[PDB]
Formats: C-alpha cells, sequence, structure tokens
C-alpha cells in the first residue's frame, strides 16, 4: 500500500513548468510581430531617403 | 503448523510488489524532461 | 479505504451476491497483493474462501454485499475494542500514592499482606519493618522485629502471623491484630528467603519454607512457628550415593506453586529446583539461566498458557513449563539484570523490570513488550503487585513509588468525561458517545465500551460525524483541524486543512452521489468518472466556514471553498436530506442556508427576534428549518431547496421545568434530535432534560403550503398560449430603459394568503411528546435519534449517554464504560 502510493507526488513532480513554455511562446510571436513593425519603420525611412 | 503454512507466504510473497511498485516508480519521476529542452530551445528562438 | 467504493461496485455488479469465484477474483484485482505470484495468490484465495463460509449464514454458497457490510461492520466493533481481547492497559505511575514515611535507610525488602493489606517494608540496615498501605505506602507500625538485618517478611494467615526472618537467626511471628511478636523462634542458620506455602490440598499444612545461606529449606509450620524439617541442599559433609538434587548456593527464593505442589527453588548456580511438596523430594530441576535465579513468578492466565517466568543475574525472565523443560518464552529489550518477574493475577500481564527503572508489561498470551515504564528511581531494591480491586506496581526503591492501572474512572459513565454527543451509526449496530477526550463506540445490541479512540486528535474530541456509508468517523478538533478516522480502531486514515486555530463549531459529511442513469447521445472526448462527491462542511468561531473534499487527498485543498456567511461563530451547521442546501446559524441572529455546490447564501427572513441561534436542523425530509436560540425559543422555517426565499413560519416557546426552582424559564436547547420516525424533536435540557415535541402538524402544514405552491404553479402553466418568434437576429443595439415602466399597476389578486405563514403556522403545529425530566446530570450535549430501533440516546455533560426509547422515551439504556454490562442499563436486543 505505501508503494502504491509513493508513486502519487512523485509522479506530480514530474513536470509542472508547461506555463514558461506557453509564456515564453507567445513572447515568441510577440518579437515576431516587433519584427515586422520594426521592418516597415526601416522601411519607411528607407524608400523617403531616395 | 498449517497456520504457518498459511502465513509464510503471507510473510515472503508481498516483497514481490513491495518491490513491483517501487521498479514502476523507476521510470515514472524520470519524465522531468524534454518539455524543458523545448522551454530551452524556444528561448533560443525567443533571444534571436 | 480507498477502494472500499470499488470493491462495493463490483460486489454490487453481481446483483445477487459474488459466489466463491467472482469474490476471490474482486478481491484479488482490488487487494494490495500479489496476484501474479501463486503463493500469496493461492493463500489469498484460501483465506477469502474462508471468509465467504463464514459469511454464509444461508449456506446457499453466496455472500451478499448485506452480508459483507456486516461481518466488516462486526471487525469494525471489535477493532472498537482496542485490544482484539483482553485490553491489557499500561500501567500508569500511581498519580495518587507516593512514599511518606521517613525511611532513615534503603529499602530492602517489600512483602504486600494482601490478606493484611500489611505492605511490610523491611528497610535495609533497619531494626524495625515499616508497614505500609499498599494502595497508598501508609506506614502502619515501626516496630523493632529482630535484633540484626532483616532478610524476609512473610505473612503466615494460619495464625495471623506476619513473620520476619533476621540475620540474627530468629524468626519473629507477630501477630497482626496487634503486630506484637507472637512467636521468636532461634535457627542454626539464616534463612535468606521465607515464604508462606499454603498448598492446594486441604490435608497438607501450610510451610513457611526458609530458604538460608546452606541452600536447605527449613520448613516451619506455620502454627507451630518452629522448625520440623530440612529439604536438599549443597551439603558436601553428607558425603554418600545419594544424587546431587538441589542448589550449591544459598537460596533466595522459595515459591510455593500450590496448584503444582511445587516448592520451586532458585540458586545462583542457575538452577530452579522443583521439588515435589508432597514430598519435598526433586520433581526437576530447570536450567538454561546463566547465573543465579532470583525471583519467580507463576503467569497462571489459562490452563493452555501457564508459564513459570523466572529472573535473576540474567538481564532477561525465561519462561518455563512444568512438563516441557525447556525455557518456554524469553522476554527482551531488558538492559540490565531483571529484579524478577511478577504475573499479575486475573490479567494475562506480566512484568519484567530491570535494575534502571526499565519495566517491560508483556501479554503472556503472546509474551510480547505490550508496554514500557521508566520508573523515576534511580535505584530500584524490589516490587510488589497489589491485584486487589486495581492493578498497580509498588517499587521499592529510594521512595514507595506506585503505578495504576488504567481502568476508567466512573464505568457506568459513557465516558469519564462529558459524553459530548451521541452518533446511531446504523450500519455498526452501536452507540459512539462523543466525548472530550474521546469519541466512544458503544455496541447497541450490548451498549459495552466498545471503542476507547484515545488521542484520536491533537486536541479533544468534540465532535464525532458519522459517515455517509457510516464507515468512518469525521472528527475535528478545537485547533481547526479536521478528520476521516476510520470508526474500526480509531486510526486517522486523513487530515482536512486547518482553520483558522479556532475549534470547529460543527462538522456535516454531505455527498453529492451522482445517481445512475443511462446516458444515449454524446460525442466528445471527455472521460471523467461519475465520482461521488463528498464534501465535509466545517464551522468554527470565525465567520468563515470551510468546504473540505474528501474525494480531494490533499487536506489543504479540501477545502474547496472558504465562504463567509456569518457575521460570527457559526453556532452550527444543519444538512438538509436529499438537497445540496445547509442551513448554517449563528449568534447574530442570522441563519444562512447556502447551496455546497454552487456557494450561494440565501438568508432566512430576520424573525421577531434574532436570539443567537444554538442548534440548527433540518426537518428532514420536510422544507422545515428549526433553530433552537439561547432563551427558548425553536423557530420553524419553510426552507425552499430552490431560489424561493425559506420563508419563517412560527416560533415555539420552548419551556422545560427548571429542576430546583420548578420555574420554567427560557433554556436553549443544547441538542435537537429530530426522529423523523416520529416526526419528533428530542429537546436537551441543561439540566439534562429529553424534552419531546411532535412537528406532526407543523410538518403536515409545511408539506401542504408546498402542495398549495405546486397546485398554483401547475394552474398558471396550464393557461399558455403559442407564439412565433424573430428570424435571424443581429444587429445587437440594445438600450437601457428603467422608469418607463414604473407606472404600470393597479391589479392585485391573491397576494395575501402565501404571507401569513407566522400564523398560518402556530405553536400548537409543534406538539409536545414527552419530557424525559432530570433525563441527564448536566445539559444533554446531544441527542442520537437511532431512528431504526425507534431509539434516542441523550449524551449530556453528565458524562453519560443514556439511552431513551422512544416508544417511552424512558432512559432503556446508559453506556457504561465499565465492562460491567449488567450494570450497564442496555436492554436493547437487537
Amino acid at each position: 500500500k505505501e508503494l502504491k502510493r509513493d508513486i502519487g507526488p512523485k509522479e506530480e513532480e514530474i513536470a509542472k513548468m508547461k506555463e514558461q513554455i506557453a509564456n515564453m511562446n507567445s513572447e515568441i510571436l510577440h518579437f515576431k510581430r516587433t519584427n515586422a513593425n520594426l521592418k516597415l519603420i526601416v522601411t519607411d525611412l528607407r524608400l523617403r531617403q531616395e | 503448523k498449517k497456520k504457518a503454512q498459511d502465513l509464510e507466504k503471507f510473510k515472503f510473497v508481498l516483497d514481490h510488489k513491495i518491490k513491483e511498485l517501487k521498479r514502476d516508480i523507476v521510470p515514472r519521476e524520470d519524465e522531468i524532461t524534454k518539455m524543458k529542452q523545448e522551454t530551452n530551445n524556444m528561448d533560443q528562438y525567443l533571444k534571436e | 479505504q480507498k477502494k472500499m467504493y470499488i470493491i462495493e461496485k463490483q460486489f454490487d455488479q453481481s446483483g445477487k451476491g459474488l459466489k466463491i469465484d467472482e469474490f476471490v477474483r474482486v478481491m484479488l484485482t482490488h487487494l494490495d497483493f500479489d496476484k501474479s505470484d501463486v503463493q500469496k495468490e493461492d493463500q489469498i484465495t484460501l483465506a477469502l474462501i474462508d471468509l465467504f463460509k463464514e459469511i454464509d449464514v444461508n449456506g446457499d454458497g453466496t455472500m451478499e454485499w448485506e452480508e459483507f457490510s456486516d461481518h466488516i461492520i462486526s471487525l469494525g466493533l471489535l477493532r472498537n475494542d482496542r485490544s482484539f481481547k483482553n485490553v491489557i492497559k499500561n500501567y500508569f505511575p500511581s498519580e495518587h500514592i507516593k512514599d511518606n514515611q521517613k525511611h532513615e535507610t534503603p529499602i530492602e525488602k517489600i512483602v504486600y499482606f494482601d490478606k493484611l493489606k500489611y505492605l511490610v517494608v523491611l528497610e535495609k540496615d533497619s531494626t524495625r519493618f515499616k508497614v505500609y498501605n499498599a494502595n497508598t505506602a501508609e506506614l502502619y507500625y515501626e516496630v523493632n522485629a529482630h535484633k540484626c538485618a532483616v532478610l524476609d517478611a512473610e505473612y503466615i494467615p494460619d495464625q495471623n502471623l506476619i513473620a520476619t526472618s533476621s540475620n540474627d537467626l530468629t524468626i519473629n511471628f507477630w501477630d497482626s491484630s496487634f503486630f506484637i511478636p507472637k512467636q521468636i523462634v532461634s535457627v542454626p542458620e539464616i534463612q535468606l528467603c521465607m515464604r508462606y506455602a499454603k498448598w492446594s490440598t486441604q490435608s497438607q499444612p501450610t510451610y513457611l519454607y526458609t530458604g538460608g545461606s546452606d541452600s536447605i529449606i527449613h520448613i516451619y509450620d506455620t502454627k507451630t512457628l518452629k522448625e520440623k524439617g530440612t529439604i536438599g541442599g549443597w551439603n558436601p559433609f553428607f558425603k554418600r550415593d545419594s544424587q546431587q538434587y538441589g542448589h550449591a548456593s544459598p537460596i533466595g527464593d522459595i515459591l510455593p506453586i500450590n496448584i503444582q505442589t511445587t516448592l520451586v527453588t532458585a540458586g545462583l548456580d542457575a538452577n530452579i529446583c522443583l521439588w515435589d511438596a508432597a514430598t519435598h523430594l526433586p520433581k526437576k530441576e530447570l536450567r538454561g539461566h546463566e547465573k543465579g535465579v532470583y525471583s519467580l513468578d507463576w503467569s497462571d492466565f489459562s490452563p493452555m498458557n501457564q508459564c513459570l517466568l523466572s529472573a535473576g543475574l540474567d538481564h532477561e525472565a525465561f519462561v518455563w513449563n512444568t512438563y516441557v523443560k525447556e525455557k518456554i518464552f524469553l522476554l527482551r529489550g531488558h538492559n540490565h539484570p531483571l529484579i524478577g518477574v511478577k504475573c499479575l493475577p486475573g490479567t494475562p500481564q506480566v512484568i519484567t523490570a530491570d535494575i534502571n527503572g526499565m519495566v517491560k508489561v508483556w501479554d503472556v498470551r503472546n509474551f510480547l513488550c505490550m508496554q514500557t515504564i521508566n520508573v523515576p528511581t534511580d535505584e530500584l531494591n524490589s516490587f510488589v503487585v497489589t491485584s486487589n480491586q486495581k492493578k498497580r506496581i509498588i517499587f521499592g526503591a529510594r521512595r514507595l513509588y506506585y503505578y495504576e492501572y488504567d481502568e476508567p474512572k466512573d464505568q457506568m459513565l459513557t465516558d469519564e468525561k462529558m459524553c459530548l454527543r451521541v452518533l446511531y451509526n446504523s450500519v455498526l449496530l452501536c452507540l459512539i458517545t462523543l466525548h472530550p477526550d474521546c469519541i466512544k463506540v458503544w455496541d447497541i445490541r450490548t451498549g459495552k465500551l466498545q471503542s476507547v479512540y484515545r488521542e484520536l486528535s491533537t486536541a479533544e474530541l468534540t465532535v464525532c460525524v458519522l459517515d455517509t456509508r457510516k464507515r468512518k468517523l469525521f472528527v475535528g478538533d478545537a485547533d481547526g483541524n479536521i478528520f476521516t478516522v476510520n470508526i474500526k480502531n480509531g486510526a486517522k486514515m486523513k487530515k482536512f486543512e486547518k482553520h483558522n486555530n479556532r475549534m470547529i463549531t460543527d462538522l456535516t459529511h454531505w455527498t453529492s452521489k451522482k445517481p445512475a442513469t443511462i446516458e444515449i447521445g454524446g460525442d466528445d472526448d471527455d472521460e471523467d468518472g461519475t465520482g461521488d462527491s463528498r464534501r465535509v462542511v466545517s464551522c468554527s468561531r470565525e465567520e468563515t466556514v470551510f468546504i473540505h473534499d474528501e474525494d480531494s487527498s490533499d487536506p489543504s485543498r479540501s477545502c474547496r471553498y472558504k465562504m463567509k456567511q456569518h457575521k460570527s461563530s457559526v453556532n452550527s451547521l444543519s444538512l438538509k436530506q436529499d438537497s445540496e442546501l445547509f442551513a448554517s446559524a449563528s449568534d447574530d441572529g442570522n441563519i444562512v442556508i447556502t447551496n455546497l455546490n454552487s456557494y450561494r447564501q440565501e438568508t432566512l427572513p430576520s424573525t421577531q427576534y434574532p436570539f443567537e441561534k444554538k442548534k440548527v436542523i433540518f426537518l428532514d425530509p420536510y422544507n422545515a428549518l428549526v433553530t433552537s436560540d439561547s432563551e427558548g425559543y425553536v423557530h420553524f422555517y419553510c426552507v425552499n431547496n430552490g431560489k424561493a426565499r425559506t420563508r419563517y413560519l412560527l416560533t415555539k416557546k420552548y419551556e422545560t421545568t427548571s429542576v430546583v426552582n420548578n420555574k420554567v424559564d427560557k433554556f436553549p436547547v443544547t441538542h435537537l434530535a429530530f426522529n423523523s420516525d416520529n416526526n419528533m424533536l428530542l429537546l436537551s435540557d441543561e439540566l439534562g432534560n429529553v424534552t419531546i415535541w411532535d412537528l406532526t402538524i407543523f410538518l403536515k402544514k409545511l408539506d401542504e403550503i408546498k402542495d398549495d405552491n405546486i397546485q398554483q404553479q401547475k394552474t398558471k402553466q396550464a393557461q399558455t398560449p403559442l407564439k412565433q418568434t424573430p428570424n435571424r437576429a443581429s444587429n445587437g443595439f440594445f438600450p437601457t430603459e428603467l422608469d418607463e415602466l414604473k407606472q404600470i399597476n393597479e391589479k392585485q389578486i391573491s397576494l395575501s394568503q402565501m404571507d401569513n405563514l407566522e400564523k398560518y403556522f402556530q405553536d400548537k403545529d409543534i406538539a409536545f411528546v414527552h419530557q424525559l425530566k432530570g433525563a441527564h446530570n448536566d445539559g444533554i450535549t446531544w441527542i442520537e435519534v437511532l431512528k431504526e430501533y425507534n431509539m434516542f440516546a441523550t449524551s449530556s455533560f453528565d458524562c453519560c449517554c443514556h439511552l431513551w426509547s422512544f416508544n417511552d422515551y424512558k432512559k432503556m439504556g446508559s453506556l457504561i464504560l465499565g465492562h460491567d454490562i449488567m450494570n450497564n442499563n442496555w436492554q436493547l436486543r437487537v
């Protein structure tokens, strides 16, 4: 009975950090959108130069 | 004698699951794993 | 306990009781054993087949879930009996007995004259023997027994004499009626031991056997008090062909086993000569001890468990059989030489003591160290066991130390303390008397003190709640800790989240059980089991109430909601049967009925008097809520399980006559025992009075109001026309217009009838069935409605829970702690 139940918390501690993965996944698209925004901010200035 | 016979197996066997449950746990706790590698590598992607 | 419900499910799967094969297979699947290992597979199969046959009373070869549950109930009551047989309670130190006389010298010996009660202590190097009380260590006389050091002091009942043997080669028999030396007898040698032997046979004269330094037992008849014979000893002078029988060292002790007519002599040579006292010749010589044996006792607990117990220079006690030469048993764990072995008469308890104050109490049925005692004595000189009316150990050391048995102080009481509550575990077929120290379980059939679950919690046990299956006792402590303890042996199987360090005023176990309905139609990925959601609702001296989840393993996360429903301590919680609404009461005069699943509060409309709600209980199955206040008011409200306001209906002035002043004052109802069988309310009175109201009229009126509401609803629904609806919706833009509809009135019909609930319900609607006046010595703490037997066990501050039979309400029983069931006035037959 003890060894049928020690499995529980030990397995539960296996992984609880998917929150970090999801947060940084959102950050990934955040940076992607920043990429395009700043690309446009560069290109508009490129054109005005000429 | 018969009671001690009906109790010797009770003294011995359940050690079988005593070992079995721990052995099953062996590969169970293991999966502090590739999800973390993913979180590390996608973090690298974030960096760039 | 986790697979209890799964086993129940599989057993019910049979529908006609599990036969041998399914029975064994179900327990094999569910058991925490090795199914794949043939050894325990077959052993458990055999054990379960034996269980099946035992359960087989009908003899048809079918064990129903009913039979299995009944057997589990019997085993739970036996576990309640927290010994599994012959409770061997630990020898606690005598809080009431200690040495009083100024022993000018160390205690040498102590012989307790049970016949005289003369605990004659022979002081080391002291020429006077101080006879104390074995029950109070009260010295009677400090009388000069002899001229020099006294070795032994034995009682000769045959002449009412206290014989004292001294190194001066004298023996003085003193008339115990006056403690004057009746006879002084000179001896050629000093006898180290001196024991009165009164063998069982009527024709054998009583012999005071004295074992001196010569190893020869000098035999003095207790009448003339003079030597008449010498038993075999190490006598090198008598050099002849006689076989060496006896001991080569001075006789340390003489043990008259009158049952076997055996004079047992233990010598320094490690021999124990069993001499035939009929002939005084050697019947045997027990051997196996490493050094001189000094103390011998004769554990006669059972004829099949008879054991001589020998101790001495050896640090361990040897168990011996009259036939079996080899030492039967050896009590271990002793760190130093054992002073001796005692076999308490009338109990299986054998006490073996080391020189360092370490005592082991063993069960001769198993010879296991049932108890461990650390006597506060730097050096212990001897010990004597008093078995007269009390199991006490008197340790003769630097002081007269006393240890006492743990018998219940007031047996007739359901407990030595307040009988706080009564639980009718109809499943257990027993009454559980909750008391401050512990929750005591009592066989309903016999009323015996079954379980004394001492230490069930870190605090006193003030609440005991039966499980929905009546298989687990929920205990809440004043510290704020709740837990589930198996009602079998008082083990705290689980705990819940702690309160805010406040005593749990009330604990309830509401189990939302999911009905078994066949479902057709669905396409989704949701594999969720139909678990039965059990929640312990706990109220304390706080505005917050904890809803712990039994299904939730974590005690802290058990609290599915920390819900604030009242402005003060929640006096009581009452779960309305067949509903999720539980009514909580507080001294502020406000009652809040909250839905556990929805956690929504519906406050009862303020009564004419917001008296501190003392006891709140739903008139189950009626939609009626009854609240007894501190001022003797029992308010009955039409509580609706839906969103309809729980409507106040009546307020009966609960009046119980004062025992002393004869004045019927306002007495808060300490407990409300709603016997749904009688529709009756057992109101507990601080005078211990089991007042009894008939709620039939009020319940009928509330039911008829329900019927009127239902009929009105049906009539309203019967006149519904048909209308069409618009198509495709859309374009939103909902505006706000509140006041453009405040000028539409002047149409009222049938509006003043349902608002007269207060007078529609009259105090006459609540009949007063009876009054068990003086039903308890003090306030009745509880009244458990043992509905099945038309029974109700009232708990009160009298420390008793008296059985009161609804047919008469008379006190047909009173759970009596002591095993004196004859005095236990339990007329209950199941």
